[PDB]
């Protein structure tokens, strides 16, 4: 009856409801269907409103009443969401009851401009040796994780989340990193197993999981990244630091392509719409480092892209590379050989992370970067015999198991041994075994040196000489 | 309420209703026709008209012909009485044995289990087959891609799986023929009768059959996997079982979805597939899972179009698979049955954490020694000769007589428990049976029979 | 392409020309492995005609299949039987070329018309290895096989 | 000495060539299939555009 | 007629590619939605309805049979084009013919490695 | 007077007017927004209704919402007080430093300089970058394009050029950020404050900044290049001074056009692009030009979708350029930076009558040996270099040394190379490649030629190795 | 004008690829439905009517002539593409240039085998 605040469904059946009335509805306003489903006013036309439906369209019929909410599509945000699993709209799906959040943020809010920002300067530590040394990530940065199916992509993200426990157990809110894991297009079982893993590692308490899975309607999968991002921006704009993982943006793009073809928008490359770049660009631009006048907070993003057969030159892969600040490339061939994490060092890049690396790591990793770059063409004369001998042992130090991300000072200690030449006489096949034996030695015995490196963020001449003696005396002690 | 046909264009039929419209997915019954014609609502077009997809042929239909809204999606017989029977997509018997007399009926469109219903427990579904259990084990609630064409013992593997899961665990099976060739649907039915997995004289049948034959409209072939899923869901959600669901073929499920999308005028996506390719797949696959009540595990025969593994169809399907069974002609011609390639077949639950430490090591040892044997085929020392004879005995101990192939051969078929399999290959890797002959390991069950085959034939 | 693809079924004889062949200076640019005729039948043209035609097609298909392998691994890797089929095939490819009277403005050669009898004999002899000793180019852009012999003599000095 | 060296060197070079051929087969098969898919998609987009 | 009266018949459809082209003409001109290669969504259904009618009947229904040999024309060997894919999937087996075998002297130009009969041995005499 | 919104879909807003209809290109002002929302008239639809393109987000718009006609196209501040400032698409200050109090404004739509206004002056602009200076030299007042796929080196190259050209240049610069990273704008702005090319305390700034990045909706991304151009046009014409114009990235203009075209309901062209791709590009590019009145040396970074140079966007851009630097992912992956394709980068001044026969001969000689190496790739990929003739092995060895000597450490890329940046005089570039071609360094190892400046560094590097 | 008044003119169209693009725009915006590569159904006729007007006149009509050198830009060197073969199929020959040849030092970069003249020696002096 109230044609200004309410309307009636004219037609439904291509993911879009056409609604008569709603004369006062705003562009991109959330509306509510009789069934309890939500929708977004997309198309304002003279005689109807085109509504994108955030659920199954079986639940909408011609004649159904549709109501204004008065609000541009938004989601709950706040600390109340920590420890919770929510759908794309921010409703609890973990059966743990109401979420107390009072504040809300628009999912489509434009990223901060030039002036509110400052260069990324603070380390975002993954606890993964290969990443923190050679592909360092800063707070505010966007770093793409990219590779074929089952190459270890999610595992990078999970270890990074688990890693933050050491800072989050502290009391300094500036050093803390609150996490958001966005599952898009995944199996529900996979997400469940994920939260179980996080819970076991005591990481769930500082993590929000947003989930729009394989059986959720495409508009929910489309929405999920934006919703999670708004939950992240809450931290960014509150002077704190958040990390968001979009797992994965390939499936989101597929969901958007479904919506777009059903809307009969003209397709291009691989039948994707012309705004598929913008879909990802507007999202990832929102990961940012804020200047002190804006509170000094940050949002770091790790979007995930799945390649077909290692082809990074395809449309969606190149789109996201042209957005993010570098990539971590995981390679099937390496994964197959047992190289884990399966990171291709040479093909991986951090465009802005070096300024967000501790001096301690900057030292030993810069020379490892050099010694590996001099190894990627020799892989016998004595001049190249040393370059090969060093490179295989350094490659062994870059191997790492899951679920045990490493303190930066522990990473600096293991890399120190290989770079300074304390592995040269040892055989390549026994390096992995040496490392774990060496690590338990420095932790149990020399906490004073590891603590000092951690605090100072640098290896001074006193620290360098002290560490020289420890590795020498352990190398003589280490037999088999 | 009663509507009227206003349009018929091939397998697409539009129906106008005077009062309340039937929701999308509701089954409509066309009045005044010899057999049963179901129309599934796909869209609300506006002006009191719905667009539907037909489940059978639409010839002879007249504009104005009466159509009844059933009040629900397609509803099919569910229960113990489905076992041994063949039904179609709308739940009608097609084996000429009369009504399927269940005490319950169920809608074929059902939401996948919710997040809270998920099980984090990773469990091996023991098949009792040595090649599978050891090297590429099935996971409860998981999906297994079955590769290989014909002549590689596909149906016998399927029938033995049905036989073994019912025998070892006590769980039943459901076979969904998606785009079933009518000739091959007849063959399978009579082969199942011969093997004993279907019994026409008592209630001991182990499989329920659901057929969506090739000559049926796109709508029927698209929904028949859901019908099979619904039969399986009863045994899980009402009887707490670990159920097996076979889908033959998953590509034909995708293909039928593409055809339906085309017929509804939806713009094709990449390579001509439906824009809803991933959601069509997801809403179906996510119903196959482990819940608190039980699990549905699915073996899905995979066709790879143009032998292109990056083709949208197999690529989208691969996202849902947890394991592969690769049936090989090379393995078949070597006389090893089942003809499962022991190196190509993989499983996500082959992990020292999920399966035992004893399970992982032995299986990794079997993999290494088979790859090293292939390396030494090109070219030996005392260590190399030892690894060659060990691996050749491993190749044979991977073979197995099946219970399903007992009347055909006469050779006693074997179901081998998990720990018997692990310790069997463990005793060969250790060289404990390199004292004994090689061909004593061919076509036997538990290792105790391979010792006896050497004790008898010495 | 739908237009030519649909045309094939309306014909009794098909002459398929190829840019890949024209590019080599082989005129007329007829693809000998993609041109067909209803009357290419031993019961219509006789066994001699049919045998030579199929022999020519076989040698050319054998060479075509080898070209790419020898382009990478080299001629010296071929067996004597293979390099004999190579040299003869290349002579056969050339003897299929012919100066047309209407093409004198393009070829610089006087046009030639070759009787069917002479066409059969000429290819028969090349297939039989009767001109293995003659250079390749002697066979290019001539009429009857006698001109190839005469051209070979002229090519000496 | 020469033939022992020559036979080893040929064995070596051919092993590497066969490996290079393998990697090229994979690379070409991938190019083939991307082109295969693109051709189908492009044709369909032209048909849809003409119909709309 | 022969199938249903206890007799055996053989039908050749030469060819089903051309039948599909005729149906496509009608569908497009009826403004039915085009798909891959402009064929309609029921083009599989067209051929499956036809080819499923070939059958071997049991003794109860007379014991008669209808055998079908459909013909498909491919373009430049593309057995994965839309119509070939459909009819390959529908049938019980395929005899694949190739141009380079034809001109090599392999006539009939059957690719023995790729061709298949899923009925196989069941259809052969003991002598064969 | 006043209009009312009748339809909204993304960037496209239809507005009905009761009295007097705004002409195409007029800026309309949406009433009641917290920040200025401009709609640009694109079409007259009939029935007193116009179709417009929004310059910012359209969320929150309601049918019936009032819209006023400003009586002019988008007008922006132009003049000396744009220097040191950052503006957005509509000429608003976005640097928090208050009003841009120029004495003049200019419409962002202007007609291209006429044929009579063209300059035929062709003078070399030495960059100190070996590949460019040798093979495809830039010209003063010329149009330069930098083609590249995702991550290959477009922005690093444009930043090195700002380092090598702008300081040697005597005039003003304009940088237009078009659909790129906002954080790259933050980096550039603050680095310019640090170096002093932007002075916040004095009127001594030499650079004007205009930004509409990849966080912006497509209307803004489609028009922001015009905003940048307009600023440069003023300095070229009303000051008759040498101007440098840097644009990162001009592809984003065409991509944004594709997004709006889809919303305008046009029948799409090839690859889903707007049917107006070429004319839209022409009307914009023809303004980016030197005239008899003043010089614009323009450098435009050009993104290449899926690395496909035949994509309608980059393919149509080529003919708008006097010099092209085409980057290659394959080359980057081999470690050659800058990743310039030496056989796909061209210049109108690569002419013996312009650069002299010595320059020309060495350039063509380098390209011949590289092409000869290229068309052996098939056989090398299978059998390796050891199967080739001695003649071909010689050409492969020299070509590989030339490939490496074409690489160069950039002052801007020091974190990534690990080497101090190098700038090489033109005469030294000519001499170095001349000597390699002559076989003067046939004895030296290939790696000696990698990541150096002048040829003497390659000699010194080889001496340390052996 | 020259052609019809006993004089001889040469005309260069640089280039017809860009003319086809401008015509495609107009046609799409007139809402005429696109064909191959979004070009209008009669993109051939656009160039064929233009190029047919280049002609040699008999003595009755003055004996004058108009010679045309149209220019076509290929992408990735594909002379066998749609629009290129359209225009090749209009003209009395073509001069085909390639980047490979260009950088090898073959300048002018003419591919001999792929270039043709359809008039031949009739357009040459006896000396040539
Ligand atoms: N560092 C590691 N060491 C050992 N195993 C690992 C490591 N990282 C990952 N894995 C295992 O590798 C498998 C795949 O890793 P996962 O993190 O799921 O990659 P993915 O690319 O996200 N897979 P998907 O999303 O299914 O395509 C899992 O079984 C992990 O347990
Ligand atoms: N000249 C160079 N020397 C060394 N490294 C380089 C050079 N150019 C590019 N790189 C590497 O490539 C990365 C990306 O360079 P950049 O110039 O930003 O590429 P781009 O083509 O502008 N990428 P995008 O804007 O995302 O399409 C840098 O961070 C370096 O790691
Ligand atoms: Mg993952
Ligand atoms: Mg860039």
């Amino acid at each position: 009856v109230d044609l200004e605040e309410t309307g009636r469904v004219l037609s439904i059946g291509d993911g879009i409801a056409r609604v008569h009335g709603l004369r006062n509805v705003q562009a991109e306003e959330m509306v509510e269907f009789s069934s309890g489903l939500k929708g977004m006013s997309l198309n304002l036309e003279p005689d109807n409103v085109g509504v994108v439906v955030f659920g199954n369209d079986k639940l909408i019929k011609e004649g159904d009443i549709v109501k204004r909410t008065g609000a541009i599509v938004d989601v709950p945000v706040g600390e109340e969401l920590l420890g919770r699993v929510v759908d794309a709209l921010g409703n609890a799906i973990d059966g743990k009851g109401p979420i107390g959040s009072k504040a809300r943020r628009r999912v489509g809010l434009k990223a901060p401009g030039i002036i509110p920002r400052i260069s990324v300067r603070e380390p975002m530590q993954t606890g993964i040796k290969a990443v923190d040394s050679l592909v360092p990530i800063g707070r505010g940065q966007r770093e793409l994780i990219i590779g074929d199916r089952q190459t270890g992509k999610t595992s990078i993200a999970i270890d990074t989340i688990i890693n933050q426990k050491r800072f989050n157990d502290g009391t300094d809110e500036k050093k803390k990193l609150y996490c958001i894991y966005v599952a898009i297009g995944q199996k529900r079982s996979t997400v469940a197993q994920l939260v179980k893993r996080l819970t076991d590692a005591d990481a769930m308490k500082y993590t929000i999981v947003v989930s729009a899975t394989a059986s959720d309607a495409a508009p929910l999968q489309y929405l999920a990244p934006y919703s999670g991002c708004s939950m992240g921006e809450y931290f960014r704009d509150n002077g704190k630091h958040a990390l968001i993982i979009y797992d994965d943006l390939s499936k989101q793009a597929v969901a958007y392509r479904q919506m777009s073809l059903l809307l009969r928008r003209p397709p291009g490359r691989e039948a994707y719409p012309g705004d598929v770049f913008y879909l990802h660009s507007r999202l990832l631009e929102r990961a940012a480092k804020m200047n002190d006048a804006f509170g000094g907070g940050s949002l770091t993003a790790l979007p995930v892209i799945e390649t077909q057969a290692g082809d990074v030159s395809a449309y969606i892969p190149t789109n996201v590379i042209s957005i993010t600040d570098g990539q971590i490339f995981l390679e099937t061939e390496l994964f197959y050989k047992g190289i884990r994490p399966a990171i291709n060092v040479g093909l991986s890049v951090s465009r802005v992370g070096s300024a967000a690396q501790t001096r301690a790591m900057k030292q030993v990793a810069g020379t490892m970067k050099l010694e590996l770059a001099q190894y990627r063409e020799v892989a016998l004369d004595a001049a190249t015999q040393q370059l090969l001998s060093r490179g295989v042992r350094l490659t062994e130090l870059l191997k790492q198991g899951q679920y045990s991300p490493m303190a930066i000072e522990e990473q600096v200690a293991v890399i120190y041994a290989g770079v300074r030449g304390y592995l040269d006489k040892l055989e390549p096949s026994k390096i992995t075994k040496f490392e774990n034996a060496f690590l338990s030695h420095v932790i149990s015995q020399h906490q004073a040196l590891l603590g000092k490196i951690r605090t100072d963020g640098k290896i001074s001449e006193e620290s360098d000489a002290k560490l020289k003696e420890i590795v020498t005396n352990f190398l003589a002690g280490f037999e088999a | 309420t009663t509507g009227r046909i206003v349009a018929v264009i091939g397998a697409v039929v539009d129906v106008q209703f005077d009062e309340g419209l039937p929701p999308i997915l509701n089954a409509l019954e066309v009045q005044g026709r010899e057999t049963r014609l179901v129309l599934e609502v796909a869209q609300h077009l506006g002006e009191s008209t719905v667009r539907t997809i037909a489940m059978d042929g639409t010839e002879g239909l007249v504009r104005g012909q009466k159509v009844l809204d059933s009040g629900a999606p397609i509803r099919i017989p569910v229960g113990p009485e489905t076992l041994g029977r063949i039904m179609n997509v709308i739940g009608e018997p097609i084996d000429e044995r009369g009504p399927i007399k269940t005490k319950q009926f169920a809608a074929i469109h059902a939401e996948a289990p919710e997040f809270v219903e998920m099980s984090v427990e990773q469990e091996i579904l023991v098949t009792g087959i040595k090649v599978v259990d050891l090297l590429a084990p099935y996971a409860k609630g998981g999906k297994i891609g079955l590769f290989g064409g014909a002549g590689v013992g596909k149906t016998v593997l399927i029938m033995e799986l049905i036989n073994n899961v019912a025998k070892a665990h006590g769980g039943y099976s459901v076979f969904a023929g998606v785009g079933e060739r009518t000739r091959e649907g007849n063959d399978l039915y009579h082969e199942m009768i011969e093997s004993g997995v279907i019994n026409l004289k008592d209630a001991t049948s182990k499989v329920a059959l659901v057929y969506g034959q090739m000559n049926e409209p796109p709508g029927a072939r698209a929904r028949v996997a859901l019908t099979g899923l619904t039969v399986a869901e009863y045994f899980r959600d009402q009887e707490g079982q670990d159920v097996l669901l076979f889908i033959d073929n998953i590509f034909r499920f995708t293909q039928a979805g593409s055809e339906v999308s085309a017929l509804l005028g939806r713009i094709p996506s990449a390579v001509g597939y439906q824009p809803t390719l991933a959601t069509d797949m997801g809403t179906m696959q996510e119903r196959i899972t482990t819940t608190k009540k039980g699990s549905i595990t699915s073996v899905q025969a995979i066709y790879v179009p143009a032998d292109d593994l990056t083709d949208p169809a197999p690529a989208t399907t691969f996202a849902h698979l947890d394991a592969t069974t690769v049936l090989s002609r090379a393995i078949a011609e070597l006389g090893i049955y089942p003809a499962v390639d022991p190196l190509d077949s993989t499983s996500r639950i082959m992990d020292p954490n999920i399966v035992g430490s004893e399970h992982y090591d032995v299986a990794r040892g079997v993999q290494k020694i088979l790859q090293d044997y292939k390396s030494l085929q090109d070219i030996l020392s005392e260590e190399d000769k030892l690894t060659v004879s060990r691996a050749r005995k491993i190749q044979r101990f991977l073979s197995q007589p099946f219970q399903v192939a007992e009347v055909f051969t006469g050779h006693l078929g074997k179901l081998v428990p998990l720990k018997e399999t692990i310790k069997g290959f463990q005793q060969i890797l250790a060289g404990e049976y390199d004292h004994l002959p090689e061909q004593a390991f061919y076509m036997v069950g538990p290792i105790e029979e391979a010792v006896a085959k050497a004790d008898k034939l010495a | 392409d739908p237009a030519p693809a649909t045309t094939f079924a309306h014909l009794d004889a098909t002459t398929v020309l190829s840019r890949a062949i024209a590019e080599l200076g082989i005129y007329p640019a007829v693809d000998p492995l993609d041109s067909t005729s209803r009357i290419m039948d031993p019961n219509i043209v006789g066994s001699e005609h049919y045998d030579v035609a199929r022999g020519v097609q076989k040698i050319l298909q054998d060479y075509k299949s080898l070209q790419d392998i020898i382009a990478i691994l080299g001629m010296d890797e071929l067996s004597e039987e293979d390099k004999l089929t190579v040299s003869r095939a290349r002579k056969i490819q050339r003897f299929l070329s012919q100066p047309f009277q209407v093409a004198e403005v393009f070829t610089g050669h006087l046009g030639k018309l070759v009787p069917l009898k002479e066409t059969i004999k000429g290819f028969q002899q090349i297939l039989a290895g009767e001109y293995d000793h003659l250079p390749e180019q002697a066979f290019y852009m001539v009429g009857p096989i006698e001109e190839a012999v005469a051209k070979a003599d002229k090519l000496a000095e | 000495e020469s033939t022992t060296s020559e036979q080893s060197a040929r064995m070596t070079a051919m092993d590497n060539a066969s490996k290079n051929a393998s990697e090229m087969i994979d690379k070409l098969t991938l190019t083939f299939n991307r082109t295969r898919q693109a051709v189908i998609t492009k044709e369909l987009i032209e048909i849809i555009s003409g119909a709309a």
